[PDB]
RNA sequence: AGGGGAUCGAAGAUGAUCAGAUACCGUCGUAGUCUUAACCAUAAACUAUGCCGACUAGGGAUCGGGUGGUGUUUUUUUAAUGACCCACUCGGCACCUUACGAGAAAUCAAAGUCUUUGGGUUCUGGGGGGAGUAUGGUCGCAAGGCUGAAACUUAAAGGAAUUG
């Protein structure tokens, strides 16, 4: 797949790991 | 000269810069990391004596076709479990 | 080319160059007198002029100032020495 | 019976002559084989390697075969013959006749001392096919050739008793190293050490003092 | 070994200007060329025809001194060259080629072109390119009628010359055939303005 | 900007030698410069060399003859003890029965044989082949 | 199309190579010919052939032709070689340049002068 | 690998050139990496100039030609305009023709 | 190329080029030998001696073989001026 | 956060096309596009090519400075100028041909002067995937930026060139 929406692929991933942790902060 | 500084006076810079650059060395990383006390099954040890859990008939990779035959191991001096193949046609027949 | 001598080259050649890849350097400018009938001595003028140049007694003209060798005014001669 | 072409065909047929140092002397090229054969019947062969090629043609595949082969004495005289044809036995055969026409001298030496008979190379030589460089060391005696075996049998051939080796690059593609190593032991005549300092008088083309008892009819 | 009065005659010079062999290249000079004499306004540069005589001279000197004159190949791909190689050749031992140089010839034994020369003199570097090319492979010198342009790469002894056209390649070739009987050869003494016409060189016509 | 003087001095009469020529000019020669050629000519690697006056530092023309492969500077002078002259001229000399490492003794700048004979020990300069 | 294969015009080409102080023109005799003088296995080729050596024959005759040279014309080129009586020290002096003429006196002597200057 | 040592198109030492739209599709595209033809051509055409002074006032008129300058997209250049593909080395020639 | 008692060994020593003093071996085939041969009273080229001249193909192929010649053949005094040691 | 909001136009809605058609084409058009004040700090931000210095090779154009000329064109009365022409010299943006030389090649006046390995200096890389992920720190309004692992997996992944 297109590195460049690969890229928004982890980037997506990343800030919804970034909200289920702080949901425990 | 691209990039080593040659001059008399960089040593420091010199053996500071390798001392960096081994980290890309696996084996420099992994033995001060102590990834094998860390990391792995075996402490470190050269063997590892364990008990069978079960009995696993492993499917092989392609491009093979077969059954391999191994057993669940679980470390006396750890409890991590660690599946083991049995080599030498038979040889399941000789654990239990 | 291949060989030759670059101890003494021709002086055709070497005026050629530039002031510094002679084969020793030194200038290439000049200094001379000059003079407008007007008056009777001769003031010395460098051959680049940055300041434009006025004579003894009389505020007149000399040169004016160029990216380079001053152009002299209009009536006047000069010797180089 | 041979029939030559080429004045220096006839010539060293004619029995005018001796060695091909001659030929050397004066940079003469070989175009026939027979030369180097009169001029150095002693020459053995050795084939070093033999491996596949394939090319696709718009009708087909051609798997022709390409052999790698090396002759010398063991007095200072080497060949690199490298030829691919579509039999096995075909390519050794034109390859040992380009072997031939390669053939080159090579400068031993001393390797400490003044002593009898040089065993090693007058200098450090370095030759370079492809992307592997074969470094060619002067080595004491008894030494032996430090080399891969391939690199050690194109010198044996070439008549070194010692010498030290090192190489860079890939060396497992057999071809490139002993074009290199050909190259190396080659360039042992082109360096100018100070006893070559010395200057000779310049001698006479073997194609003029001969010219008569030469060229064509 | 300076002869005596193997000097350029005015005999001599004023053939050489009547050809215009001294009306060298334009603009196009390679850094090669100390054979030029000052330049004349508008694009043209003067030859020092002494250095052309004295290097002719040269030529003819190592042209014969080979022991079978028959092997010294005479060049011209050129038209203009083609009419004086051939009555160069005829003249003297020096097997010709004009028309198409056929690569491979000085390589390559098995070709019908093949020959062997201890020697090679060639009119336009550029056009005979080829020739140059091929007997740098196999040890062969290189005699060349070069102008101001010429690429000098595998000739030794150049015969600076004008073959923009005209008299001057069939001047040259006339002299470097004169020259070369007057050497070792069944010519004559001094002045000796010798019998054979210069026009019988020259490529002829339409 | 000019970390060793030596240093464009040798590459230069490098360049001279590999093109085919018969002479150099070199700049700003050196009292380093003189005493490196003067090794050279007087092992016969370069031919008579002629130090010009500029008001400046000076130039040189070198005149070449041809025998010399290479000439090259060791860049940081490192310090030899009369033992490892040995290694050096062991790693950059083409073979033991010639060429010179040259180096900068309390002795004065002399080639590495030179050094073995008057058992002196110092810096190293550069080498001559 | 009628377009003559390589063995034929390849041995034509041998034919009026070694043979031309023979054959001619007509084609019947040279036909004649090439059984006497050359083994062909065959009437058809050797008709073909020969019918193509008349053809080069019937054009070298005006003009020679490429890819045949018997050595017999390399001599009649030698024997055919003269032109001039003109030459090129008529009418008057050689009109030179001014270096032309400064060249002159540089290395030089008498030459007949005369000169001119020309211009961008 | 690298197949043009003039990259795209005629630039270097600026690093930015501004775009121009394509006549063809509208792509924008660099300036010295467009395609321009200058299209000179009369107004009329081959058949209409004889019935045009037939049918005109004045003698033999003026005609005024019609002068516009032609931006392609290369993909829209390729697909019409100067184009073809070149040989590896006929790319080198930027000879007109 | 002696060896330990004084007997040469170390066969076949090159030639030279005549510009630049370098090796020339056997497998420059680019490479020259000029033969110039010596004149007498009255024009005469006299076979059989010769004044010689090697050129290593290098110097051919960088385009130097001919300026390169007329020095060395001028020096040797078979040229009068042609080459000028100043540039 | 104000202003501006002609144009074009992420989003959205539509007309078509499609088996489907969340698209490509047509329409509408929000944000945006422009500006001020302040953030953000990233681009194939590319010459995918650190900087200073030296040396090694030819050629014709050209931009800027300068020098030389009983040069051309400008008429007036010669000039003065200006624009031009020709030669040289610095310092640029590039092209051309060479290849001594370099390279795995493509190619390269540097990507050269490198096993004949050392002018000065900064930085980055050490099989592929895991993954620019986790974690900590830090900066940001945010989007995100800088710093940045390992477990495990794996015999290739990859570069240039050749023939199909
Ligand atoms: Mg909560
Ligand atoms: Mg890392
Ligand atoms: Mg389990
Ligand atoms: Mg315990
Ligand atoms: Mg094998
Ligand atoms: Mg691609
Ligand atoms: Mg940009
Ligand atoms: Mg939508
Ligand atoms: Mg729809
Ligand atoms: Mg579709
Ligand atoms: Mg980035
Ligand atoms: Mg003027
Ligand atoms: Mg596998
Ligand atoms: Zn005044
Ligand atoms: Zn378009």
């Amino acid at each position: 797949m297109r590195a460049k929406w690969r890229k928004k692929r982890t980037r997506r991933l990343k800030r919804k790991r970034r909200k289920v942790r702080a949901r425990s902060k | 000269g691209k990039g080593k500084p040659r001059g008399l006076n960089s040593a420091r810079k010199l053996r500071v810069h390798r001392r960096n650059n081994r980290w890309a060395e696996n084996n420099y990383k992994k033995r001060l990391l102590g990834t094998a006390f860390k990391s792995s099954p075996f402490g470190g040890s050269s063997h590892a004596k364990g008990i069978v859990l079960e009995k696993l008939g492993i499917e092989s990779k392609q491009p093979n076709s077969a059954i391999r035959k191994c057993v669940r191991v679980q470390l006396i001096k750890n409890g991590k479990k660690v599946t083991a193949f049995v080599p030498n046609d038979g040889c399941l027949n000789f654990v239990d | 080319v291949l060989v030759q001598d670059l101890l003494h080259p021709t002086a055709a050649s070497e005026a050629r160059k530039h002031k510094l890849k002679t084969l020793v350097q030194g200038p290439r400018s000049y200094f001379l007198d000059v003079k407008c009938p007007g008056c009777l001595n001769i003031t010395t003028v460098f051959s680049h002029a940055q300041t434009a140049v006025t004579c003894e007694s009389c505020s007149t003209i000399l040169c004016t100032p160029t990216g380079g060798k001053a152009k002299l005014s209009e009536g006047t001669s000069f010797r180089r020495k | 019976g041979w029939v030559p072409v080429t004045k220096l065909g006839r010539l060293v047929k004619a029995g005018k002559i001796t060695t091909i140092e001659e030929i050397f002397l004066h940079s003469l090229p070989v175009k026939e084989f027979q030369i180097i054969d009169t001029l150095l019947p002693g020459l053995q062969d050795e084939v070093m390697n033999i491996k596949p090629v394939q090319k696709q043609t718009r009708a087909g595949q051609r798997t022709r075969f390409k052999a790698v082969v090396v002759v010398g004495d063991s007095n200072g005289h080497v060949g690199l013959g490298i030829k691919t044809a579509k039999e096995v036995a075909g390519a050794i055969r034109a390859g040992i006749i380009i072997a031939k026409l390669s053939v080159i001298p090579i400068r031993r030496g001393y390797w400490g001392t003044n002593l009898g008979q040089p065993h090693s190379l007058a200098t450090k030589t370095t030759g370079k096919c492809g992307s592997v460089t074969v470094r060619l060391i002067p080595a004491p005696r008894g030494s032996g050739i430090v080399a891969s075996p391939a690199v050690k049998k194109l010198l044996q051939l070439a008549g070194v008793e010692d010498v030290y080796t090192q190489s860079n690059g890939k060396t497992r593609t057999l071809e490139n190293t002993l074009k290199a190593a050909f190259v190396a032991i080659g360039n042992t005549y082109g360096f100018l050490t100070p006893n070559l300092w010395a200057e000779q008088p310049l001698p006479v083309s073997p194609l003029d003092i001969y010219s008569d008892e030469a060229s064509a009819q | 070994s300076l002869p005596a009065t193997f000097d350029l005659t005015p005999e001599d010079a004023q053939l050489l200007l009547a050809a215009n062999t001294h009306l060298g290249a334009r603009n196009v000079q390679v850094h090669q060329e100390p054979y030029v004499f000052n330049a004349r306004p508008d694009g043209v540069h003067v030859i020092n025809v002494g250095k052309t005589w004295e290097k002719l001279v040269l030529a003819a000197r190592i042209i014969a001194a080979i022991p079978n004159p028959e092997d010294v190949v005479a060049i011209s791909s050129r038209t203009f060259g083609q009419r004086a190689v051939l009555k160069f050749a005829a003249h003297t031992g020096a097997t010709p080629i004009a028309g198409r140089f056929t690569p491979g010839s000085f390589t390559n034994y098995i070709t019908r072109s093949f020959k062997e020369p201890r020697l090679v003199i060639v009119t336009d570097p550029r056009s005979d390119a080829q020739a140059i090319k091929e007997a740098s492979y196999v040890n062969i010198p290189v005699i060349a009628l070069t102008d101001l342009d010429s690429p000098s790469e595998f000739v030794d002894v150049a015969i600076p010359c004008n073959n923009r056209g005209k008299h001057s390649i069939g001047l040259i070739w006339y002299l470097l055939a004169r020259e070369v009987l007057r050497l070792r050869g069944a010519l004559v003494d001094r002045t000796q303005p010798w019998s054979i016409m210069p026009d019988l060189y020259f490529y002829r016509d339409p | 900007t000019r970390s060793s003087v030596l240093a464009d001095a040798l590459n230069a009469i490098n360049n001279a030698e590999k093109t085919g020529k018969r002479q150099v000019l070199i700049r700003p020669s050196s009292k380093v410069i003189i005493k490196f050629l003067q090794v050279m000519q007087k092992h016969g690697y370069i031919g008579e060399f002629e130090y010009i006056d500029d008001h400046r530092s000076g130039k040189i023309v070198v005149q070449l003859n041809g025998r010399l492969n290479k000439c090259g500077v060791i860049s940081p002078r490192f310090n030899v003890k009369i033992g490892d002259i040995e290694k050096w001229t062991a790693n950059l000399l083409p073979a033991r029965q010639f060429g010179y490492v040259i180096l900068t003794t309390s002795a004065g700048i002399m080639d590495h044989e030179e050094a073995r004979r008057k058992h002196v020990s110092g810096k190293i300069l550069g080498f001559v082949y | 199309g009628r377009v003559r294969t390589k063995t034929v015009k390849r041995a034509s080409k041998a034919l009026i190579e070694r043979y031309y102080p023979k054959l001619t023109l007509d084609f019947q005799t040279n036909k004649r010919l090439c059984d006497e003088i050359a083994t062909i296995q065959s009437k058809r080729l050797r008709n073909k052939i020969a019918g193509y050596t008349t053809h080069l024959m019937k054009r070298i005759q005006k003009g020679p032709v490429r890819g045949i040279s018997f050595k017999l014309q390399e001599e009649e080129r030698e024997r055919k070689d003269q032109y001039v009586p003109e030459v090129s020290r008529s009418n008057g002096v050689l009109n030179v340049d001014n270096q032309t003429s400064d060249l002159v006196k540089s290395l030089g002597l008498k030459l007949p002068l005369s000169v001119i200057n020309v211009s961008a | 690998p690298k197949k043009r040592a003039s990259n795209g198109r005629n630039k270097k030492g600026r690093g930015h050139v501004k775009p121009v739209r394509c006549v063809n599709c509208s792509k924008s595209i660099p300036k010295d990496k467009a395609i321009k033809r200058m299209a000179i051509r009369n107004i009329v055409e081959a058949a209409a100039v004889r019935d045009l002074s037939e049918a005109s006032v004045y003698p033999e008129y003026a005609l005024p030609k019609t002068y516009n300058k032609l931006h392609y997209c290369v993909s829209c250049a390729i697909h019409a305009r100067i184009v073809r593909v070149r040989s590896r080395e006929d790319r080198k020639n930027r000879a007109p023709p | 190329m002696e060896n330990d008692k004084g007997q040469l060994v170390e066969l076949y020593v090159p030639r030279k080029c005549s510009a630049t003093n370098r090796i020339i071996k056997a497998d420059d085939h680019a490479s020259v030998q000029i033969n110039v041969a010596k004149v007498d009273e009255e024009g005469r080229a006299i076979p059989g001696e010769y004044v010689t001249y090697a050129l290593s193909g290098y110097v051919r192929s960088r385009g130097e073989s001919d300026d390169s010649l007329n020095r060395l053949a001028q020096n040797d005094g078979l040229l009068k001026n042609v080459w000028s040691y100043s540039r």
